[PDB]
Parts: structure tokens; sequence; C-alpha cells
């Protein structure tokens, strides 16, 4: 009777229960390759086995994989039995037919659940916030998207992807740490890395200036230490990480960069509700928490909207969990209990049951 | 004297077609709305810019190319033309900078009479076995200029245009004229060395390849691939779908650098082997049903360079000249299968990419419409089959606000 909420991602499941404030558990999104590996025990042997995530840019590409990923949800996290328990799922924007289908029919015929949902996560965090109309910008570990939505409704043909995200974040910063001098190349060097850049990285106001100004002072400069117990030093890396949301070419990609695909996103939606958007930018996800991320973003989209544009960005002190509070308070609400599919509608209409969404 | 029907061809009968095309302009202006006769005077006013737009308008963002004003303009003249098609098929004549062919050098200068032999060979070498992509607002003649007309260069096109091809004749000041929108390619059949008023000219003898080009019009395009390719994940054996649906899902990139590594003949692998197999029979299951214009913004390394090679920066003309000396007139194979999309419109993933493929694809050529399938990441999106050839026939260039871009008119030769 307590409902789940299962927010799975490229690089971390986020998984709890409906009425809590926050996910109980959150772990790797990644299996060993019940004598096989998920989660965070799937880390430390790897191995006769590497790790593989079987979430790519926010889309679920291996079954096989995502199920034991589930069963690790289920039985191991949240230690409860999915025959009990009502379960929402998230999904990516623009997610495959097929795909929604796919995951409800393994909720139904492998973990005989009574009932689930698929909900989309850029709508979840606009949620969460108390809004129905805005403009997500969604940059988690694999994958970022910008979804407009107008009263609850996401516009699909508005909605802009990038495959850039936390993860190349962390490889680039990588990269100019090793052509600094140092040298950080394994796996193990990745999430070292991962956790430099999650504690010391912030974006630039103005990026040319903070060059400049970084082969000045030493007010920029900043120290690590690692576990061994060498102290690092880490400089200008701190924002030219970033700084590749905002200019992809860093790390040679040649896609728009977040203010221009956030600015084309609103221009592809209808005239009359723009202002709505660009005074309702709301982020979320691991990697829109940088400091300076929000005013850079105030100041590159005035650059490029009309100089009479009222502009706003919300960015939540909570927004790395958005999607799964969003989803906690949905499952939770009245006027949703109507929704769920339940087993029963499985069986009358099948996986396709998912998109008429009972 | 004049018969009282028209030939397909006025040849030298200047006097004729210049009187037959003026009472056409007559009836014609009978036929158009103020809207469309303000667009006519418009073009009279203000061409070369005008023509210009409707040669570059479709590569841009939709959203910017739907805020520009000179869309009005495009958008009424071309409908003007379009209203008056021809009922059977004409004949007409201008002259054309060589290299609109990709013939980058003078045929002979304004003040030779003459053309060598091997300028002539060259010429020939250089336009033949080719479809040269036509796009925008002309202005042609009904006959072949003779004593006293203007003749601008030592190329003359003269180009049979068919049934039902849009014409606007109309008449500016003293001088009757006939507009034509192209939305063809061109077939150069016969190059002929003539002489006029004591000059050699080359006189190219020239028809037209119609193709499916939906431009900026995505919708239309994504109507016909869904209108072509709704059965065709239905008529896939099941071990054909798994592949296909592998491939779409990322597979990809593990299939592809496995062919463009030689794979099957280096380190082979039968489990992807039987992969490639089953991907390209499913493009072989519904071949592509007309002639088809696909579009492809293209990696720079595609083409041996980098966002950071000095030679990627077109800006530079040189930059531009040594592109079209390594790749004009060449031919390219892609190891790979590729992907390419029924629209031309920029995009936030591709946005920054210098180099568009424009791609003609013949008629029954192997490939899909992907996006038929419901949510596929490709938009609007064409798989063509792997080791596809293609030859380079022409490079354009043009600006995309403060950078240049290349456009590649490129042909399926399988
Ligand atoms: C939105 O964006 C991605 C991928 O878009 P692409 O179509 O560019 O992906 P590709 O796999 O086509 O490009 C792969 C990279 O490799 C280069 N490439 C491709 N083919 C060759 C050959 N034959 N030789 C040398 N290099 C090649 C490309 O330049 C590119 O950098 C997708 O999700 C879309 O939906
Ligand atoms: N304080 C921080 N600063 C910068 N990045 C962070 C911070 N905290 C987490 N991240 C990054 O955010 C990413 C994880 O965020 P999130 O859980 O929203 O992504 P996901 O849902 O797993 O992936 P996706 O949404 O792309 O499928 C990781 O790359 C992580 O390094
Ligand atoms: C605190 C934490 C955050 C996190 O987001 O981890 C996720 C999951 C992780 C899985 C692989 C490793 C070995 C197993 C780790 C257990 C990790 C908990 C890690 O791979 C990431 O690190 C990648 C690589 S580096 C980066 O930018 N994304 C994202
Ligand atoms: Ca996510």
């Amino acid at each position: 009777t307590t409902a789940l909420v299962c927010d799975n991602g490229s690089g971390l499941v986020k998984a709890g229960f409906a009425g809590d404030d926050a996910p109980r558990a959150v772990f790797p999104s990644i299996v060993g390759r019940k004598d096989s590996y998920v989660g965070d025990e799937a880390q430390s042997k790897r191995g006769i086995l590497t790790l593989k995530y079987p979430i790519e840019h926010g889309i679920i590409t291996n079954w096989d994989d995502m199920e034991k990923i589930w069963h690790h949800t289920f039985y191991n996290e949240l230690r409860v039995a999915p025959e009990e328990h009502p379960t929402l799922l998230t999904e990516a924007p623009l997610n495959p037919k097929a795909n929604r289908e796919k995951m409800t029919q393994i909720m139904f015929e492998t973990f005989n659940v009574p009932a689930m949902y698929v909900a989309i996560q850029a709508v979840l965090s606009l949620y969460a916030s108390g809004r129905t109309t805005g403009i997500v910008l969604d940059s988690g570990d694999g994958v970022t998207h910008n979804v407009p939505i107008y009263e609850g409704y996401a516009l699909p043909h508005a909605i802009m992807r990038l495959d850039l995200a936390g993860r190349d974040l962390t490889d680039y910063l990588m990269k100019i740490l090793t052509e600094r001098g140092y040298s950080f190349v394994t796996t193990a060097e990745r999430e070292i890395v991962r956790d430099i850049k999650e504690k010391l990285c912030y974006v630039a106001l103005d990026f040319e200036n903070e060059m400049a100004t970084a082969a000045s002072s030493s007010s920029l400069e900043k120290s690590y230490e690692l576990p061994d117990g060498q102290v690092i030093t880490i400089g200008n890396e701190r924002f030219r990480c970033p700084e590749t949301l905002f200019q992809p070419s860093f790390i040679g990609m040649e896609s728009a960069g977040i203010h221009e695909t956030t600015y084309n996103s609103i221009m592809k939606c209808d005239i009359d509700i723009r202002k709505d958007l660009y005074a309702n930018n709301v982020m979320s996800g691991g990697t829109t928490m940088y400091p300076g991320i929000a005013d850079r973003m105030q100041k590159e989209i005035t650059a490029l909207a009309p100089s009479t544009m009222k502009i706003k960005i919300i960015a939540p002190p909570e927004r790395k969990y958005s999607v799964w509070i969003g989803g906690s308070i949905l499952a939770s609400l009245s006027t949703f209990q109507q929704m769920w599919i339940t087993k029963q509608e499985y069986d009358e209409a099948g996986p396709s049951i998912v998109h008429r969404k009972c | 004297m004049a018969f009282i029907e028209r030939p397909e061809d006025f040849l030298k009968d200047k006097e004729n077609a210049i009187q037959w095309e003026k009472k056409e302009a007559e009836r014609v202006e009978k036929n158009l709305d103020t809207l469309e006769k303000e667009a006519l005077e418009l073009y009279k006013k203000d061409s070369e810019q005008i023509s210009n737009y409707s040669q570059t308008r479709q590569y841009f963002y939709d959203y910017q190319i739907e805020s520009n004003p000179r869309e009005k303009e495009y958008k009424n003249l071309r409908n003007a033309i379009s209203k008056n098609k021809i009922d059977k098929p004409i004949n007409v004549y201008y002259f054309e900078s060589p290299e609109k062919f990709a013939f980058n050098k003078e045929i002979r200068t304004e003040n030779q009479n003459e053309i060598s032999l091997e300028k002539f060979n060259e010429l020939k070498e250089t336009i033949q076995d080719k479809l040269f992509k036509q796009d925008g607002f002309k202005d042609v003649s009904l006959y072949e200029p003779g004593n006293g007309d203007e003749k601008p260069t030592p190329l003359l096109i003269h180009l049979k245009l068919p049934k039902n091809t849009g014409m606007l004749p109309y008449i500016n000041s003293n001088d009757v004229k006939t507009l034509i929108e192209q939305d063809y390619s061109i077939k150069i059949d016969k190059i002929v060395r003539i002489v006029i008023e004591g000059k050699q000219y080359i006189k190219a003898e020239a028809s037209i390849v119609n193709s499916l080009d939906f431009k900026d019009d995505v919708s239309k395009g994504d109507l016909w691939g869904k209108e072509n390719y709704s059965d065709w994940s239905n008529k896939l054996t099941p071990n054909e779908l798994a592949d296909v649906n592998d491939y779409m899902r990322g597979g990809y990139t593990a299939i592809n650098n496995y062919l463009i590594s030689n794979g099957p003949l280096n380190n082979p692998n039968p489990e992807l082997d039987s992969k490639v197999n089953n991907i390209e029979n499913a493009l072989k299951l519904t071949p592509i049903p007309s002639n088809l214009i696909v579009y492809r913004r293209s990696g720079p390394q595609e083409f041996g360079l980098t966002l950071t090679s000095p030679e990627y920066d077109f800006n530079k003309i040189e930059n531009i000249d040594a592109f079209k000396e390594k790749w004009e007139g060449k031919v390219i194979t892609y190891p790979n299968f590729i992907s390419t999309s029924i629209g031309s419109v920029n995009m936030s993933a591709f946005a920054k990419r210098k180099i568009i493929l424009r791609i003609n694809i013949p008629k029954d050529s192997p490939g899909a419409y992907l996006s038929a399938i419901p949510g596929y990441a490709g938009e609007y999106e064409v798989l063509l089959n792997h080791g596809s050839k293609f030859k380079i026939n022409k490079v354009d260039s043009y600006k995309d606000g403060t950078v240049t871009k290349l456009i590649l008119d490129a042909t399926l030769i399988n």
C-alpha cells in the first residue's frame, strides 16, 4: 500500500517510498559482467568482471541488465516485495514508445507488481517546485535535456537533447588535470576526479576574464587530498571543466551549448507562452549543481533574448533529487490514484496500456 | 511567321520567342493577385539578393527561417512561378559561370576569342557523369543569344524543361523576361564548341533529373517517410528487427567501428557479421521509392580534419580552395552505415558542424526512413547501407552568421 518511486538514471538509481521527502537508496546504475552483481557491490568485484551501464544517455539499452538493477532495487536496497507495492518508474524525455511498453511488460510479467506508472523525469522535477509551467534543464551523468512544459504537458516538438553530461565532464577533467602534470586515467582515478569535480568546480560568469585572472591570482587555486595523502592543486581546471556545457567544443563536440539549447527550445514553442518559459527556467540533475551556473545561464540567455524579456533561473538546493521528489509527491496525490495502471488493466490491454496511461 | 502552337525550342527565332513570351506575360498578369505582383516588382528591383536568399534559406534553424522577413518575398514569388505550368516541354538558354559546374578556372579570358582543345577536354572530363543540383530563382531566355545579345561568360546552357515546369514570363522596363525557380539537378548530356559574334563559346546540352527535396519542410518529408515505411518494421523477419534496434539503440558504434577497422578481414566476428547482413537486408526491404535528396551534417574527421585543424577554418578562402582541391570531383566511401536526414535545417545537436553533405539517392537505392519508428533518436532520419559510395559533384559555401559552412553536392553511386 506504500508506493515505490524508482528514478532510474544513466549513472545513479534513486529509489524510495512515496510520501518520503528524499530517496532512501541511491546507488550506481551498473551491472557486473543471483550470482551476478549490481549497485555498490558490483564496483569492488571488477574483476573477472567489468562494469556495465545498462542506461546510456538516459535510455535503457540492455533489458537483462535492467531487470537486475530493478531486482537489486526491490530486494537489496528497499527490502520490499514488488508484488506488494505500486511502483512509479521514471523515463527520459522522448523515451521511445516500445521502451515504455517493455518497462511495463517487465514490471507486470517479471516482477508481478500490483500497479505501476511511468513518468517523464523533467515533468516531475518541475512538479517538485510546485510548478506546472516552465522549461526544465535536466542534466545528469549521461544526458542533458531542455523540456518546455505548459500546464503539466511536456511539449515534445520543442524538447532539446545533448549527449553531454556529468561523465563527459569528469572525463574531461581527467584529461586537463593530466595535462597539468598529474596522471588520472584508471577507473578508480575517474571516481576520484568525479569527487574533485563535485567539490571544487564552478561556472565562471565571464570565461575569458576568468582565464586571464587564472594566470595572475592564486585565489582561484584550490587543493585536494587524494586517498594516499598526496595533496594536489587545481586551478583554471575548476571552471574550464563545466565550461564544456556552454562550449561543447572543449570536448570536440559541435553541438549547441546549454544556453543555446535552452533558447532553441523556447523558440520552438508557441510565441504566446515564451515569456512564461523565460520566467520559469528550472534546473535539475546533478550536473546543474555547479556554483555559478544559474548566473551564467541568466547572462547567456539575456544576450540571446529580446532586451525587454524577463528571465529567471530557478535552481533549488534540492535539485539533484528533484525528479525523485517530484515522483514522491505525484504518487501520493489523491488525483493521481486513478492513473496507476493496475495489473488487471495490463491483463486486459497488454503493454500498450502505458500510452493510454489508464 | 509563327505557327499557332509554340515549338518546344524557339532556337534563334528571337523575334517569335519575344512576341510569344510578351503575350504570355500579359495572360499571366491576369492570374496574379497583388501580393504576387508586388513580389514580382520587388524582384525586378532587388534580383541578386532575392535569388541569393532563395539558394540557401533552407539551411538554418527552423525558427530562424520562419523569422526571416525575406520569407514573404520568397514564398510569394515561388507561388507566382508555381501557378504557371507549361503543358509541354520547352528549351531555355542562359549563361553560367563554369565554377558552377566545379570547373574552377576560366574556359578562356573574355579577351580571347578561341578555346583550347585541352581546355575543352578538361571541361568535359569535369562536367560529365554528374548530376549538378540547382536551386533558386533564375532568369532564362527562350531563344539562343546571337549578334548583339549580352554574353557574360564563355558557357551557354541549353536546357530542356519538362511538362509541368513552372515558368513566369514578365516584363521589366523594355525587356521580356522569363523566371523559374530551379528545384532539380541538371545532367550535361553533351558539350559542343560554337561561335557567336566572332568568339568561341561552350554550349552545354542539358536536361533535368527530378528528385524529392523536402528542404526545411520536414513535416511534408516526415509524412512522406511515414506513409512509405509504416509497413516496413512489419516486413522485417524477427532476426532483422532486433539487430536494427540494437544498431539504433547505441549498437551502431560497435558495428561501424568494426566495419571502419576492416574487422571482418582483420579480427573477424561472426555474431555482428550476421548483424551487418541483417541490417543490410533490412535496408533492401523497402528500397527508397523515389529519387530523393537527403542531408547529413558531417563531423570534420569524415574529411580528415578536426575541430582544431587550421584547414577547417573555411572563413579563409584558401582553406575552401584546398578542400575543393582535395575532395571536389572525388568519390568517397563510408565503410560504415550512415545516417542522413530528409531535412536540410540546422539542429541543436549538429549546430556548429561546418560540412553538409547533400546527397542524391537514386530511386530503389537501399535505405530506410528509420524515423517511421516512433521515438527514434535520429531526426527525420534515412539510413543508408554500409560501403556506400558518394561522388562529390560540387562544393558551395555559405555564411551561417559569421561562420562559413560548406555544402557538398553529392551523388550516391552505390
Ligand atoms: C544526434 O547526435 C548523435 C550522433 O550523430 P552522428 O550521426 O554524427 O554520429 P556518427 O556515428 O555518424 O558519427 C560518429 C563520428 O565518427 C565520424 N565518422 C563517421 N563515419 C566515419 C567514417 N566513415 N570515417 C571517419 N569518420 C567517420 C563522424 O564524423 C563522427 O565524428 C546521434 O545520437 C544523433 O541522434
Ligand atoms: N555538486 C555537484 N557538482 C557537480 N556535479 C555533480 C554534483 N553532484 C553530482 N554531480 C554529478 O551529477 C551526475 C549524477 O546526477 P544524476 O543522478 O541527476 O544523473 P543520472 O540521473 O544518473 O543521469 P542522467 O539523468 O544523465 O541519465 C554525476 O555525473 C555526478 O558527478
Ligand atoms: C558518489 C558517487 C556518485 C556517482 O554519480 O557515481 C555514478 C556511478 C559510477 C559507477 C562506477 C563506480 C566504479 C562504482 C561506483 C559507486 C559509486 C557511487 C559514486 O560511475 C560514475 O561515477 C561515472 C564515472 S565518473 C562520472 O562522472 N560518472 C557515476
Ligand atoms: Ca536523471
